[PDB]
DNA sequence: AAGTCAAGTACTTACGCCTGGTC
DNA sequence: GAAAGTACTTGACTT
RNA sequence: AGACCAGGC
């Protein structure tokens, strides 16, 4: 989806969260997102 | 007759070939190495240390070749033709001054000779260097022999011009199946090392070398090359817009997930995956060995003690090649004369003698080693008459190399053969024929006929008719008339002044910048990155034409492809014409006619800044005209005498233009096989085998091209009637019919001379 | 030749700036190169075609290539009225250069006599850059022989 | 140390193998005595045969 | 079937040269004319070309 | 057409290159049956007709979307409604990839759903994203390229480059009496023996009767027998 | 069309970078950063020539003593945040005089 | 037409330029916006500063994650690379004239970790010499240095004003 | 755990004949 | 460095 | 004997 993180601004990946959710966190650095994603492409 | 435009243009090539000569080449790359070169290699190493005795050192502080004292050379130094005769080489001797200190604490000096040394004909420390009439009489041999040329061991033999692939510079190459490959060669001093970059599968790319085991995944390279962030890598080698982004993200993805940042796992990976060791002073093991690794392994070129250029230089290295993988085309290919260069003999016969100059070293220094192990008496010399006795073996060693053709590098490691060729003495034109020729090495591909055909971009600065028809076809190319082949300058005053022109150091900039404009390249690296590429280009061309920098050095831009070029490098082909300002000609009438009487020679024009030379792929970004009469004044420069584009051997056939390709081609080959009186020397003379004529007799139709290279003056044939008819039946088919008693007065009258040689020898007995 | 000439112009004028009906013959700018292409071989052929027809009687050329000895009419109408069209690899004068065949021609070279054409014949001469062209035709079809 | 690398080495398969040592060149591409050569040049006199 | 008219312009401004008892020039995209020579021999009780 | 190509067959091999098939339809006409055939047996119109391919994550649940527009499907002329791509959705998740779970809602949505080395999921949709509009939805997996000529005098016909023959032989739609296919040593794989030693005297005999002069059909014939 | 579109952006540069040069004025911290050859001859050696609006709206820069240096305009911007800090003798710290305004270049001519 | 007077300012501890790529401009009218907090690190001849900017707890710290791992809630931590390069000036306008004081050296700022090669550290372990390691040897040696940011400004007009 | 159809790496030949000089 | 083909030690997929 | 290079058709 190439996403990115304010400051260290790497990349933001698509983790799963303990018990139902589904959330997304940059590596090596603390980090969360409200989710609601979304990509097009033609 | 009043001075006219269409006249005096001609007039500006016998003014150009009289200064220089016909043969450029090896003359003046043999002038410039006995000189620079010889002060430069000996500067290298000016001291030999051995280790055992409380002290010892040597220095050489200067070395020159046979010139010492009040003696203006040596007493006698054997001509070509007496040297020629008694079957020695022709040599002369090399003086060095050193100064030897003992445990007597003492410094002195001495002059000495560490061995002989070949000298070209026709050059500065050559006895035949501008002589006239009864100064040849006297020496007794030809004054309009074309020189240039090794006599050694009897006979002679020539070094032939040989052409190279494009040195340190990046070449793009696209294939089907697998994808696209780039390669990437160089040599600093002692080594050479060859990089290849390849995309196997994916899109995700990778790097092979021979050092590096396998294949590492480049956004980890990057990384080890000192960037940090990514997205500012995204923005680098794809940017802004368009499709250029998923491409390369899907090596950014799988890249950072199992390892990612710059510096822990970065050097770590490269380090334990890497080849052998070389056993010796091996271990600071860390990421250290890295550091090493990634200051020199492939793009060593650039090197010094940052991440930064040699990041972004691999980064762009990486853009081209994305762009391409793209779509189709869009690519550099390697055949015109633009991706290629070639070496003068110059530069081979410094390669060839610091080689065993350098074998001389560690046997010079164990030799002294022997006595220094031995337990009294200091030796003070022996170290002199030893070493005299002990000499030579750069002597023998480089006549062997150059009599055999054969060359045995121990730092290059490269073993060439079939570079030196024997002059074939035939007719006058056989001699120069064979100089002026280029050759070429490797590239296999007696198949592939794609460095067969010839090229566009061939024309002017090659020979479009003289070719050696037979297995090697377009191999062999020769050069046209007026050319010149670039020299190398220097490197420092130039980034400097560019910055005073207004570009600014790449590590200040911010790199996010595939947007603004173009950029400077200096021989393939990215530096300044500036705006308003007009008033750069003009201005620093208007810097080269008038008060400094001519000649090469010079400026084109690139349209497409976002940057623009200076190229310092040297050993290229380079062609003289006329600058058009506004709308007409800068050369106006009156200033050529103050030239042809009296005065103002050559040379000058191009400090007037009226004739110049376009080169490298800036000729392709000019304008070039035909004739004064066809200019539009779009037009960046003229030409001026198109009929050079044909060869000095193709020079002979009258109105060539009439006939076909294939009738010219034919003529150059059995053209150098004709019978001429060669030269006046010839009855003094004993060759192995040589062909006379009786009555030579100089062609009714003549051309611009014999009178300037001397033909008339030697001509091989015999004029003779004719007539169209058919006649006989003896003749039909490719047969002729000759006439006696026209025959029994003489025509054509021959005479053949070979010779024999006996040697008595004396045994051990 | 004239009036062949300015009806390609007038067709390649209309190439980047326009649209016309282009033949089952893929992308564009090929499709302008098969009609360039077949304009300048029917004018050649035309031009040499009344050159011949009303040629002298007992001529040498023309009894010599009408029955057994040399050649053919077409060899004849090269040497006298006009040549054409010098193709190699099956196409016409690939660019050495960026976007041109040679630096005597301004750039993004299309117009015919730009690329691979000679309106002269071998009696009254060839114009320089009437002459590398016909060289690689030449060094082509010789290498391909060897 | 030094050196390897002399290619001739190969004493029996190689004399044996085709083209120019034995089979080809050799044996099926054997010489013929009693033989001539030089250049060509016409006549009409002479009949064919 | 060689197809060179080259050399059969050769002869005419050979010729043409050794009546005038000068060298003629000859050279590629240019030199000296063929039309001046017929002149030159035509007068001199020769048909102008050959 | 010229020498290399006779090297193609006095070699027999297995490959070679731009092998065209000939074939014969029905009968002389500009529509229906003549693009019919046409858009009916080759490659993927998956990745034209995919319209936009979206991806959406929503709380605990993983979506892959792709919506069909209907407009490619009615011009350009293929077999089926929804389901029959579906079932080819199917065929790409039990070729390279999985089998879970497809879903059919409106306007042609097909979604898939993932689920259980760390954060596995989002690098294998990352995977399946990019592979998804490639796989086949009708034809056959063998043809680079296909052309509609006008054959003969007035008439119509196809050829075909691939290897496919008995395959596009059996497709409907077209009579397959009377065909011709290159590459010999194939034919030898359907027909065989003699009908391929029939075939390769009539190629050889073809390209070698365009250039020049003539070899007779005496000598051809006995050089395809003793081959055969 | 190369002369075209340079002089174009010429005429404007050369009033845009006069009016963020005199927008800033009064003194907010306001900074600004140049770019000049070296070697800095001027005129007199005991032991400088100065920017104006040429006439008719045009803009030259220039020294004393019969020299002529005139450049303006800059590479593109909007990426770097720029403070200059202090540093001296190792001693104490890093005293910070705020933000960043422009970029300029001058070069030489004839 | 009018004239626009300039200066050349005295040495006055010369300058260090800051600049990183990290943060773009708001977009909005006022551009400027600036990071605090300061704690920098500094050594002799190749100086590397290092930058610390601290972290809220307030928005999406995901305070699990660091519990397990790092004690790294504490202040972000950034570096960079000094480079010099001759013929550069700054400027600021005062009154109806122009003054300049000279720049010299430049620096790029981009961040690393020490949670990160201390980490990798505790994770695994349960004669010439010039050029390139002679520049990391004695860097890691070398550097400690406290540095206090302090903002104020009053004389660093005045000092070179009165130089004229 | 046999029987299985499809994959990576490793090999021998690609021009008829002659006539000259050189180590 | 040739390119073209042919021959020889291992994995999914079943039963 | 085994080598080379040029070149011929
Ligand atoms: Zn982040």
């Amino acid at each position: 989806m190439l996403s990115f993180c304010p400051s260290c601004n790497n990349m933001l990946l698509i983790t799963s969260g303990d018990s139902g959710v589904y959330t997304l966190a940059c590596r090596s650095c603390p980090y969360e997102f409200p989710i609601e994603g979304i990509e097009i492409y033609d | 007759d009043e001075i006219n435009t269409a006249q005096d243009k001609w007039h500006l090539l016998p003014a150009f070939l009289k200064v220089k000569g016909l043969v450029k080449q090896h003359l003046d790359s043999f002038n410039y190495f006995v000189d620079t070169d010889l002060k430069k290699i000996i500067k290298a190493n000016q001291l030999i240390l051995s280790d055992v005795d409380p002290e010892f050192y040597l220095k050489y502080v200067d070395i020159r070749v046979g010139k010492k004292s009040s003696s203006s050379t040596k007493d006698y130094l054997t001509p070509p033709h007496e040297c020629r005769l008694r079957d020695m080489t022709y040599s002369a001797p090399i003086y060095v001054d050193i100064e030897y200190t003992r445990g007597r604490n003492i410094i002195m000096h001495k002059d000495v000779e560490i061995g002989r040394m070949p000298i070209m004909l026709r050059s500065n420390k050559c006895i035949l260097y501008d002589a006239d009439e009864s100064k040849m009489a006297k020496l007794n041999e030809c004054p309009l022999d074309p020189g240039g040329y090794f006599i050694v061991n009897g006979t002679e033999k020539v070094i032939l011009v040989q052409e190279q692939l494009s040195k340190n510079r990046i070449i793009v190459e696209a294939d089907e199946k697998k994808g696209i490959v780039q390669a990437s060669v160089t040599s600093s001093t002692h080594e050479r090392k060859s990089k290849t970059y390849v995309i196997t599968k994916n899109g995700k790319i990778y790097l092979k070398h021979n050092s590096i085991a396998e294949e590492i995944p480049i956004a980890i390279v990057l990384k080890a090359c000192g960037i940090l962030s990514d997205l500012e890598i995204m923005q680098l080698v794809c940017g802004n817009d368009s499709s250029y982004q998923d491409i390369f993200a899907v090596n950014l993805e799988e890249s950072s997930k199992l390892d990612i940042y710059t510096q822990q796992q970065a050097l770590e990976y490269i380090g334990a995956k890497v080849k052998t060791m070389r056993r010796q002073k091996l271990t600071i093991l860390q990421e250290g060995i890295e550091a090493i690794a990634t200051t020199v392994i492939a793009h060593l070129t650039v090197e010094a003690l940052d991440f930064r250029e040699k990041a972004l230089y691999i980064a762009m290295m990486t853009r081209r090649v994305v762009m391409a993988m793209y779509n189709p085309k869009m690519i550099d290919d390697r055949d015109y004369v633009g991706n290629k260069r070639l070496e003068l003999a110059g530069q081979l016969i410094s390669l060839l003698f610091e080689d065993l100059f350098k074998k001389f070293n560690n046997d010079f220094k164990l030799s002294i080693d022997k006595v220094l192990k031995k337990p009294n008496r200091a030796m003070e010399y022996d170290a002199l008459l030893s070493i005299n006795v002990h000499s030579n073996n750069i002597t023998s060693g480089l006549n062997r190399a150059i009599s055999t053709g054969n060359w045995s590098l121990k730092r290059f490691k490269m073993e060439r053969a079939g570079v030196t060729h024997v002059l074939s003495r035939l007719s006058y034109i056989s001699a120069l024929g064979m100089m002026t020729r280029i050759s070429s090495q490797f590239e296999k591909s007696r198949k592939v006929s794609g460095p067969r055909a010839l090229q566009p971009s061939q024309f002017g600065m090659l020979c479009t008719a003289d070719t050696p028809e037979g297995e090697a076809c377009g191999l062999v190319k020769n050069l046209a008339l007026m050319t010149h082949i670039t020299t190398d300058d220097e490197e420092e005053p130039i980034k400097k002044l560019c910055y005073v022109l207004g570009v600014e150091d790449i590590t200040l900039i911010d790199s996010a910048s595939l947007h603004l404009n173009y950029g400077v390249y200096l021989n393939g690296t990215l530096i300044g990155s500036i705006r308003f590429p007009t008033k750069f280009v003009t201005q620093f061309r208007h810097l080269r034409r008038t008060g400094k920098v001519s000649e090469f050095i010079s400026i084109y831009s690139n349209s497409h492809q976002m940057a623009v070029h200076i190229a310092t490098d040297g050993g290229r082909i380079c062609r003289p014409l006329i600058i058009v300002s506004d709308g007409q000609s800068r050369v106006k009438d009156i200033h050529l006619r103050k030239l042809l009487d009296g005065e103002l020679d050559f040379d000058d024009f191009l400090k007037l800044g009226l004739v110049e030379y376009l080169d490298v792929n800036e000729e392709n970004d000019s304008y070039i005209a035909l004739y004064e009469k066809d200019i539009v004044p779009s037009m960046t420069h003229l030409e001026i005498e198109p009929f050079t584009i044909l060869g000095a051997v193709a020079g002979l056939i009258p109105y060539p233009h009439h006939n076909q390709s294939p009738r010219n081609t034919y003529q150059c080959a059995m053209g150098k096989q004709a019978i001429g009186a060669i030269a006046y020397n010839q009855f003094k003379r004993i060759d192995t085998l040589l062909y006379l004529m009786t009555y030579p007799q100089q062609p009714m139709v003549k051309t611009k091209t014999i009178e300037l290279i001397d033909y008339d003056k030697l001509p091989a044939g015999q004029n003779a009637t004719v007539a169209v008819m058919s006649y006989s039946g003896y003749d039909i088919e490719d047969a002729l019919v000759l006439n006696k008693s026209s025959i029994d007065r003489g025509f054509g009258r021959c005479e053949t001379r070979r010779k024999t040689t006996t040697v008595l020898k004396r045994y051990a007995n | 030749v004239e009036i062949a000439y300015h009806k390609c112009d007038e067709l390649i004028t209309l190439f980047n700036k326009g649209e016309l009906e282009t033949q089952p013959g893929c992308n564009e700018e090929q499709t302008l190169e098969a009609k360039i292409g077949g304009l300048l071989s029917k004018v050649r052929e035309e031009v040499g075609d009344v050159c011949i027809n009303e040629l002298d009687n007992w001529n040498a050329p023309l009894i010599m290539a009408t029955c057994g000895s040399k050649g053919s009419t077409l060899n004849v109408s090269q040497m006298v009225a006009v040549v054409g069209q010098q193709i190699i690899s099956g196409n016409r004068v690939p660019d050495g250069f960026q976007d041109r065949s040679l630096p005597h021609f301004p750039k993004n070279s299309k117009t015919p006599q730009s690329k691979g054409f000679v309106r002269n014949s071998f009696f009254s001469g060839l114009s320089p850059p009437e002459f590398l062209f016909h060289a690689i035709s030449g060094r082509e079809g010789l290498v391909d022989t060897a | 140390n030094g050196g390897g690398k002399v290619k001739p080495i190969r004493g029996f398969c190689q004399r044996l193998k085709g083209k120019q040592g034995r089979f080809r060149g050799n044996l099926s591409g054997k010489r013929v005595d009693f033989s001539g050569r030089t250049v060509i040049s016409p006549d009409p006199n002479l009949s064919i045969d | 079937s060689r197809m060179t008219v080259g050399k059969m312009i050769e002869l005419i401004s050979g010729k043409a040269g050794v009546l005038n008892g000068t060298l003629e020039y000859g050279t590629c995209f240019g030199g000296s004319k063929l039309e001046d020579m017929s002149k030159i021999l035509v007068d001199q009780g020769f048909n102008y070309s050959g | 057409l010229g020498v290399p190509r006779i090297k193609e067959i006095i070699n027999a091999s297995k490959v070679i290159s731009t092998p065209i098939i000939n074939a014969v339809l029905v009968n002389d006409n500009d529509e229906r049956a003549a693009r019919v055939v046409k858009g009916r047996v080759e490659k993927t119109l998956l990745s034209d007709v995919a319209f936009y391919v979206q991806d959406v994550y929503k709380d605990n649940l993983s979506f892959i979307q792709v919506r069909i527009d209907l407009g490619t499907i009615d011009k350009l002329q293929l077999e089926l409604t929804i389901e029959d791509i579906a079932v080819a959705i199917t065929r790409a998740s039990k070729l390279k990839i999985q089998a879970s779970d497809v879903n059919i809602i409106g306007k042609d949505r097909i979604a898939i759903n993932v689920f259980p080395s760390e954060n596995d999921v989002f690098y294998r949709m990352q995977q399946l994203r990019r592979a998804l509009p490639d796989v086949v939805v009708k034809g056959l997996p063998d043809i680079s390229r296909a052309v509609i000529n006008i054959r003969d005098d007035g008439k119509r016909e196809l050829l075909v480059e691939g290897y496919g023959l008995r395959d596009v032989m059996c497709t409907d739609g077209v009579i397959g009496s009377r065909t011709t296919t290159n590459h010999v040593l194939e034919v030898f794989s359907v027909l065989g023996i003699e009908a391929a030693r029939y075939s390769i005297i009539r190629e050889i005999n073809y390209t070698m009767s365009n250039h020049g002069m003539s070899v007779d059909p005496r000598h051809i014939q006995l050089l395809g027998d003793v081959m055969t | 069309k190369e002369a075209a579109a340079e002089l174009e952006l010429l005429n404007a540069d050369h009033q845009h970078i006069l009016r963020k040069l005199k927008k800033m004025n009064n003194k907010p911290e306001r900074f600004m950063v140049f770019q000049l050859p070296t070697r800095l001859p001027a005129f007199e050696r005991p032991a400088v020539g100065s920017i104006r609006v040429h006439k008719s709206g045009k803009l030259s820069v220039k020294i004393g003593n019969v020299v002529m240096d005139i450049g303006k305009g800059a590479e593109t911007t909007f990426l770097q945040d720029v403070i200059a800090l202090s540093i001296a003798d190792d001693a104490s710290s890093a005293e910070l005089l705020g933000r960043v305004d422009g970029k300029i270049v001058v070069t030489p001519q004839i | 037409i009018e004239e626009f007077p300039l200066k050349i300012s005295g040495e006055e501890e010369s300058l260090h330029v800051f600049q990183y790529a990290n943060r773009p401009r708001l977009v909005g009218r006022k551009p400027a916006e600036h990071p605090f907090i300061s704690a920098a690190r500094y050594k002799p001849k190749s100086h590397l500063w290092e930058i610390d900017i601290p972290l809220d707890e307030q928005a999406f710290y995901n305070k699990d994650k660091a519990e397990s791992e790092w004690n790294g809630v504490n202040v972000q931590t950034l570096k960079g690379v000094g480079v010099e390069n001759n013929g550069q000036y700054a400027a600021f306008v005062k009154d109806m004239q122009v003054y300049l004081v000279p720049i010299e050296r430049v620096a790029q700022l981009k961040p690393f970790f020490k949670y990160i090669d201390d980490a990798n550290v505790t994770r695994k372990q349960e004669n010439r010499l010039t050029g390139s390691l002679l520049a990391h040897k004695v860097a890691d040696e070398e550097a400690n240095i406290e540095l206090t940011w302090a903002e104020g400004t009053f004389e660093q007009f005045k000092d070179t004003i009165v130089k004229e």
